[PDB]
């Protein structure tokens, strides 16, 4: 259940979606978990740790 | 999010239960078949004109 696999799904604090993750750049408050793109979705990140 | 409640798929199972989430993801596939078709609608006038 941690960021072992960077597969496919995953279940985020508030939200629960399936998603491909990597450690990206450094966009996003860093004050927020969940950072979107002005739509429903979130290109945002895990936040995790 | 075209439908009242879409997130993405209406209330899979995380959101609702059985009974009312199939009238509510029969709600948002009926807005989405009338979007489709409006795309569909669309594409033959430009092609028309095309």
């Amino acid at each position: 259940a941690s960021q072992l696999g960077n597969c496919v799904e995953y279940s985020l604090y508030g939200v629960s979606g399936r998603g491909v993750f990597q450690n990206c750049t450094a966009v996003g408050v860093r004050q927020q978990r969940f950072v979107y793109d002005a739509y429903q979705n979130l290109v945002g990140y895990y936040s995790d740790d | 999010t075209f439908g009242a409640i879409s997130a993405s798929i209406g209330d899979i199972i995380q959101r609702l239960d059985v009974l009312e989430q199939d009238a509510q993801i029969d709600r948002l596939i009926n807005g989405r078949l009338t979007t489709l078709n409006a795309f569909v609608a669309q594409q033959l006038v430009r092609s028309e004109s095309a």
